[PDB]
C-alpha cells in the first residue's frame, strides 16, 4: 500500500530521464508569469546552481551525451526548493482574483 | 514454330501444387457437372492454380530468348 | 604531410587564388567526370545500347 | 469476381542501372506497325521520336512516307493527302471515339501510349494479358466477349491477336509467341517513358555526384560544430 | 452497372450499395436518385430532360 | 529578442579549443556506436510497441479481407 | 562601423539570418523549417517553368502535358520534380508538425495559429494542383471533394454550382484552378514570413524544454552548413525518386484522360490526404463527415487550450511519449485505410480508427498530463 505508491514514484523517477542528465526536479518546470516571478524570488547561491545545472544539460544535449552513472542526482537527494516560492506566487495570484470577483 | 511458351509451361507444372490444385479444380468442376445449374464458378481454383505455374514460368521463363 | 604545405601555400592563401583554382578544377572535374561516367555506364551494358548496334548497321 | 495479380518477370531492363534493349525497340515498332495499328491508336508519339532510338533518320523517313496524312488547304483549299516526313504523329486508325466503338463489338480500345504506366502494374500486366488467353469454366460470355484471367471482369472484347498470322520480323529473329509478345511489350515500355535511358544516365551521375561529395559536407559539418562538441565547462563562484 | 452484393447499383466512392432501382442501403449516402422529366413517345423513343 | 540581454549568469568558465588543431571525428567507432546502442535502448520500448500492432492489424485485416473476398460453396 | 548592422535591409538580414540567438542542443528534427523553405522555393521554380510551358484547355490540357513530357528539353524532369517535390514537401510538412506537436512548441500560439492557416493553404494548393493535368483520377477527385464542400446545408448548393462554374466540372473549373495555383504559393510565402516573424519574436524552443536563456549561440557559421546539410539530403532524396522510381507515388488511373463517364473502382486520392479522407467515410452521415474534418484540424488549432501539463515537453513525460507513437500508429493506420476500398472489415476498422484518433488527441493525453502533474507532488 504505501511502498507501492514510493515504487511507482520512484519507477516513473527514474524512467524520467532528466536525472541522467544532472538535473533536479525543479530544473524543468514550465515558464508562464508566475514561474517567472518565482524564479525572480530566488536566492543567490541557488539561481547559480540552477544556471549551472542547466548549462550542463544542454551541453550534454548538445553531443546528447548521457553522463556516467555515478553522477546522476538520485530521489530522495534532490532538494525541492522551489515549492515554497512557487506556492506563495499561486496563492498571490489566486488573492488576486479571489479579490477582484 | 512450337513457343518455348508451351516447352516450359507444360514442364514447370510437372508434379506440384500445381497438380493438387487442378485436381482440385477437377473436383469442384465434377461438382458442378453433377449439378443442375448452382452457382459455383469453380474459377477460384483456377486463379490460384495459373497463378501457380505463372509464378514458376515466371521464374523461368526470359532465359531461353 | 608535406604535400599539403605548398598547396596551402600556393592555392588557398589568397582567396582569389582559391576561386580561380576551384574553377580550374570545376572545368577539369566536369570533363574527367563525365568522360568516366560515359565509360561507366558503357561498361554495364554493353550489348543494348543503340550505338554499338547502329554502327554495326 | 476476383483480381489475379500478374507474376514478377526478370526484365532486361529489370536492373536499376539497366536500359531497354533497343534492337527489341526496333522489331516491337515491327509488331505495332503489323499487326496492332488498326484497332489500337498511339496518337502522342511521332516518327521524329524514332530517328535515334531504333531507326536512323532516312528509314524513318520512309516508314513515315508510307502513310498518307490528309494535310489541310491549298491555293483553291479542299484539302490533299500528303506523305509527310517528320512532324506527323502516328494516324488514328479510328477517327471518332465511338465510330471506333461502333467498328468493334462495342468497347473502344484504349490507346497505347500510357497502358504500360496506368494499369496498377507495369508491362507485366500487358504480357500476361497479351498472353493468357485459356478455357472458360462454366461462365456467361455474352456472344462476343473471350476469356481472359488477368483484366477486371474477366470479358475482353479484344481477339487475341498475338500468335495468330505470324508477322515475319524483317531480321529473321523466329517468330515465336513469347518472343513476339516480348517485343511489342518493350515497345510499349519505350512509348511509355521515351526519357528511360537518359534518366537512368542521370541517376548514375547522381548516384557517383551524392556519393563523391556528401561525405565532404558531413565533414564540414562536423568541422564547424567541432568546436561546440568539445567545449567544457567550470563552476567559479567565490 | 451491376456492381457489390446486392446485385444493383453501387457507389465505388464509399462503398453505397444500392438496390436494381436505385435506392440506397448500405452507406452514407441519405438520399435516393433522381428521377428526372421523361416523356414516352410512340416511336420506342421517351424525350428525356 | 537581441544578443546580449539574455540573462545575468556569474560564477562560469568555458574552455573551447581550436577547430583546426582538433581532430574531426573524435574516435568515431569507440563512443560513436555505443553511443547509438544506448540510444536506442532508451527508445524502442516506447517506438516499437505501436508499430508491432499497427503491423499485426495490416496483416490480419489483408488476410480476412481476401478469406471473406471467397467464399467457396458446394453443389 | 558595419554594414551588417545599418544598411536597412541589413538590419533584416543580420537579425534573421546571422546575429540571432539560437539555442544550442538542436536535433535532425529542427531542419525541417529550411527543409519546406527550400522545397517551396523548388515547387515554385519548377512550377514556374511548368506554367510557361502549359495551355490550360479541356480539349488539349493532357495533351499539352504529355507535350511538355515527351517533347520539351528537360520537361520530363521538371514536371517530375514538381509532383515528387510535392509529395516530399508534406512529408517535411508532417515532420515539421509532429515536431511542433511532440516537443511542447505548441505553448507558442500566434505562430501555431500562422501555421494551422499555412496548413490549410497547401492543403488546397496541393488539390488544386492534383486537379490540373486533367486526368480521370484529377477529375473525379475534384468532383467529389467539391460536392464535400456541397454538403453545407442552405450555402452549400449554390456555392458548389459557382466553383464548378456552372453545372459540371467544365474549362471554366480548370482555368479557375489554374489561376488560384498560381496565386496560392506566394500568399503561402508570406504567411511563412509572418510565420518566421511571430517566431523569432517569442523565441526557439530547445528539444528539453527548458529555457535556454543562458546558452545561445549565433545562426551562422553553424546552423547554415547544417541546412546546407539537410538540404543536401532533401535534394539526394527528391533526385533519387525523380531519377529512379516515379512509379512509387503517382496513381496509375489518373493517366487515362478525363472521360467524364467512367468512374473506375479505384477511386482514391493521393495519399497524403488519405489520413483525412478516411475520417470521412468513416462516419456514415454526410455532414458528420465533413464537419469531423474540419473538426479534426480546428482539435490541431485547439491544442493548447487543453495543455494541463506542467513540464512543456514530452521528452519527460513518458507515459504522453507511447501515447504519441499510439497517435502516430493510428494515423499511419488512417492513411491505409484511405488508400484501400469500402467493406466490411475495412468499415470497422475505420470507424474504430477514426474513434481512436479523437479519443488519443482529445482526452487521453490530457488525462496523463494529469496524472503525471499528481503523480510528482505538483
Ligand atoms: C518517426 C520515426 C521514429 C523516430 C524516433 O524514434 O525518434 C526518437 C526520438 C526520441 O525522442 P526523445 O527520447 O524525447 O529524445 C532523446 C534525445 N536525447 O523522438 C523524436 O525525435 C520525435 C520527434 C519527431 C516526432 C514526429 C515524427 C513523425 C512525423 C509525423 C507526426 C504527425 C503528427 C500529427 C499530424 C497530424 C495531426
Ligand atoms: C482489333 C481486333 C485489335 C487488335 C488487332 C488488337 N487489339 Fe488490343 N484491344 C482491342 C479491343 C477492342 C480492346 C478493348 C477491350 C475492352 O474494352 O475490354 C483491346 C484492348 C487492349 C488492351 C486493354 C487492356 C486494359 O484495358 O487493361 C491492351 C493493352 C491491348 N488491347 C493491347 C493490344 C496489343 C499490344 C495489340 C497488338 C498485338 C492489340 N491489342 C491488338 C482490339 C484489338
Ligand atoms: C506558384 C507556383 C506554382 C506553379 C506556377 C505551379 C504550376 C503547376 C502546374 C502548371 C501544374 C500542372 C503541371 C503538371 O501537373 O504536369 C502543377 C501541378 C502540380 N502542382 Fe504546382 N505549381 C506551383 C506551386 C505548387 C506548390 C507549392 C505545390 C505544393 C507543394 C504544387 C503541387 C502541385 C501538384 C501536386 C501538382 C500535380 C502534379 C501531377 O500530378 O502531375 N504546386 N503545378
Ligand atoms: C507552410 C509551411 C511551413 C513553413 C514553411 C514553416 C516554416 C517554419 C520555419 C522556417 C520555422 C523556423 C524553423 C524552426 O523553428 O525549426 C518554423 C517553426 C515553427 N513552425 Fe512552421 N512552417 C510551416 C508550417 C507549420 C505548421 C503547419 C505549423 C503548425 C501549426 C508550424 C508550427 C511551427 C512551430 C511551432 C515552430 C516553432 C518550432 C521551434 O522553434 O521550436 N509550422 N516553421
Amino acid at each position: 500500500s504505501s511502498k507501492w505508491l514510493e515504487g511507482i514514484r520512484k519507477w516513473y523517477y527514474n524512467a524520467a530521464g532528466f536525472n541522467k542528465l544532472g538535473l533536479m526536479r525543479d530544473d524543468t518546470i514550465h515558464e508562464n508569469d508566475d514561474v517567472k516571478e518565482a524564479i525572480r524570488r530566488l536566492p543567490e547561491n541557488l539561481y547559480n546552481d540552477r544556471v549551472f545545472r542547466i548549462k550542463r544539460a544542454l551541453d550534454l544535449s548538445m553531443r546528447q551525451q548521457i553522463l556516467p552513472k555515478e553522477q546522476w542526482t538520485k530521489y530522495e537527494e534532490d532538494k525541492f526548493y522551489l515549492e515554497p516560492y512557487l506556492k506563495e506566487v499561486i496563492r498571490e495570484r489566486k488573492e488576486r482574483e479571489e479579490w477582484t470577483k | 514454330l512450337v513457343d518455348p511458351l508451351t516447352t516450359v509451361r507444360e514442364q514447370c507444372e510437372q508434379l506440384e501444387k500445381c497438380v493438387k490444385a487442378r485436381e482440385r479444380l477437377e473436383l469442384c468442376d465434377e461438382r458442378v457437372s453433377s449439378r443442375s445449374q448452382t452457382e459455383e464458378d469453380c474459377t477460384e481454383e483456377l486463379f490460384d492454380f495459373l497463378h501457380a505455374r505463372d509464378h514458376c514460368v515466371a521464374h523461368k521463363l526470359f532465359n531461353s530468348l | 604531410p608535406t604535400l599539403t604545405a605548398r598547396l596551402y601555400s600556393l592555392l588557398f592563401r589568397r582567396t582569389s587564388t582559391f576561386a580561380l583554382t576551384i574553377v580550374v578544377g570545376a572545368l577539369f572535374f566536369e570533363r574527367a567526370f563525365d568522360q568516366g561516367a560515359d565509360a561507366i555506364y558503357e561498361h554495364i551494358n554493353e550489348g543494348k545500347l543503340w550505338k554499338h548496334i547502329k554502327h554495326k548497321y | 469476381d476476383l483480381e489475379l495479380h500478374p507474376p514478377s518477370y526478370p526484365w532486361s531492363h529489370r536492373g536499376l542501372l539497366s536500359s531497354l534493349d533497343h534492337t527489341s525497340i526496333r522489331r516491337g515498332f515491327q509488331v505495332y506497325k503489323q499487326v496492332c495499328s488498326s484497332c489500337h491508336s498511339m496518337d502522342y508519339v511521332a516518327y521524329r521520336h524514332l530517328v535515334g532510338v531504333c531507326y536512323t533518320e532516312d528509314e524513318a523517313k520512309a516508314l513515315a512516307e508510307e502513310v498518307e496524312v490528309q494535310d489541310g488547304p491549298n491555293e483553291d483549299g479542299e484539302m490533299f493527302m500528303r506523305p509527310g516526313k517528320l512532324s506527323d504523329y502516328f494516324p488514328k486508325p479510328y477517327p471518332n471515339p465511338e465510330a471506333a466503338r461502333a467498328a468493334n463489338n462495342g468497347a473502344l480500345p484504349p490507346d497505347l501510349s500510357y497502358i504500360v504506366r496506368a494499369r496498377h502494374g507495369g508491362e507485366d500486366y500487358v504480357f500476361s494479358l497479351l498472353t493468357g488467353y485459356c478455357e472458360p469454366p462454366r461462365v456467361s460470355l455474352r456472344e462476343g466477349l473471350y476469356f481472359n484471367p488477368y483484366f477486371p471482369g474477366q470479358a475482353i472484347g479484344m481477339a487475341p491477336p498475338i500468335y495468330n498470322e505470324v508477322l515475319e520480323f524483317d531480321d529473321g529473329t523466329p517468330a515465336t509467341m513469347s518472343q513476339v509478345a516480348k517485343d511489342v511489350c518493350t515497345f510499349l515500355r519505350w512509348a511509355a517513358e521515351p526519357e528511360h535511358d537518359h534518366r537512368k544516365r542521370m541517376g548514375l551521375k547522381m548516384l557517383l555526384m551524392m556519393g563523391l561529395l556528401l561525405p565532404l559536407v558531413y565533414a564540414m559539418k562536423r568541422h564547424k560544430w567541432s568546436v561546440l562538441k568539445s567545449r567544457k565547462l567550470a563552476y567559479r563562484p567565490p | 452497372a451491376n456492381a457489390g452484393d446486392f446485385g444493383g447499383y453501387y457507389c465505388p466512392c464509399h462503398g453505397s450499395h444500392y438496390d436494381a432501382s436505385g435506392r440506397i442501403r448500405k452507406g452514407p449516402a441519405p438520399l435516393n436518385l433522381e428521377v428526372p422529366s421523361y416523356e414516352f413517345t410512340s416511336d420506342d423513343m421517351v424525350i428525356v430532360g | 529578442r537581441q544578443f546580449g540581454h539574455l540573462t545575468r549568469v556569474r560564477h562560469v568558465i568555458t574552455y573551447s579549443l581550436s577547430p583546426f588543431e582538433q581532430r574531426a571525428f573524435p574516435h568515431y567507432f569507440s563512443k560513436g556506436i555505443p553511443n547509438v546502442l544506448r540510444r536506442t535502448r532508451a527508445c524502442i520500448l516506447r517506438v516499437a510497441p505501436p508499430f508491432v500492432v499497427f503491423y499485426l492489424v495490416y496483416t490480419w485485416g489483408t488476410q480476412e479481407f481476401e478469406k471473406s473476398k471467397r467464399k467457396n460453396p458446394a453443389a | 562601423i558595419n554594414i551588417r548592422k545599418t544598411h536597412p535591409l541589413m538590419k533584416i538580414v543580420n537579425n534573421a539570418f546571422i546575429d540571432l540567438p539560437a539555442p544550442s542542443n538542436i536535433s535532425s528534427w529542427w531542419n525541417f523549417g529550411s527543409l519546406l523553405g527550400i522545397c517551396l522555393i523548388l515547387q515554385i521554380l519548377t512550377g514556374l517553368f511548368l506554367a510557361m510551358h502549359y495551355t490550360p484547355d479541356t480539349t488539349t490540357a493532357f495533351s499539352s502535358v504529355t507535350h511538355i513530357c515527351r517533347d520539351v528539353n528537360y520537361g520530363w524532369i521538371i514536371r517530375y520534380m514538381h509532383a515528387n517535390g510535392a509529395s516530399m514537401f508534406f512529408i517535411c510538412l508532417f515532420m515539421h508538425v509532429g515536431r511542433g506537436l511532440y516537443y511542447g512548441s505548441y505553448t507558442f500560439l500566434e505562430t501555431w495559429n500562422i501555421g494551422v492557416i499555412l496548413l490549410f493553404a497547401t492543403m488546397a494548393t496541393a488539390f488544386m494542383g492534383y486537379v490540373l493535368p486533367w486526368g480521370q483520377m484529377s477529375f473525379w477527385g475534384a468532383t467529389v471533394i467539391t460536392n464535400l464542400l456541397s454538403a453545407i446545408p442552405y450555402i452549400g448548393t449554390n456555392l458548389v454550382e459557382w466553383i464548378w462554374g456552372g453545372f459540371s466540372v467544365d474549362k471554366a473549373t480548370l482555368t479557375r484552378f489554374f489561376a488560384f495555383h498560381f496565386i496560392f504559393p506566394f500568399i503561402i510565402a508570406a504567411l511563412a514570413m509572418v510565420h518566421l516573424l511571430f517566431l523569432h519574436e517569442t523565441g526557439s524552443n530547445n528539444p528539453t524544454g527548458i529555457p535556454s536563456d543562458t546558452d545561445k549561440i549565433p545562426f551562422h557559421p553553424y546552423y547554415t552548413i547544417k541546412d546546407i546539410l539537410g538540404a543536401i539530403l532533401l535534394i539526394l532524396i527528391l533526385m533519387l525518386l525523380v531519377l529512379f522510381t516515379p512509379d512509387l507515388l503517382g496513381d496509375p488511373d489518373n493517366y487515362t484522360p478525363a472521360n467524364p463517364l467512367n468512374t473506375p473502382p479505384h477511386i482514391k486520392p493521393e495519399w497524403y490526404f488519405l489520413f483525412a479522407y478516411a475520417i470521412l467515410r468513416s462516419i456514415p452521415n454526410k455532414l458528420g463527415g465533413v464537419l469531423a474534418l474540419v473538426l479534426s484540424i480546428l482539435v490541431l488549432v485547439i491544442m493548447p487550450l487543453l495543455h494541463t501539463s506542467k513540464q512543456r515537453s514530452m521528452m519527460f513525460r513518458p507515459i504522453s511519449q507511447c501515447m504519441f507513437w499510439i497517435l502516430v500508429a493510428d494515423l499511419l493506420t488512417l492513411t491505409w485505410i484511405g488508400g484501400q476500398p469500402v467493406e466490411h472489415p475495412y468499415i470497422i476498422i475505420g470507424q474504430l480508427a477514426s474513434i481512436m484518433y479523437f479519443l488519443i488527441i482529445l482526452v487521453m493525453m490530457p488525462v496523463a498530463s494529469i496524472i503525471e502533474n499528481n503523480l510528482l507532488k505538483w
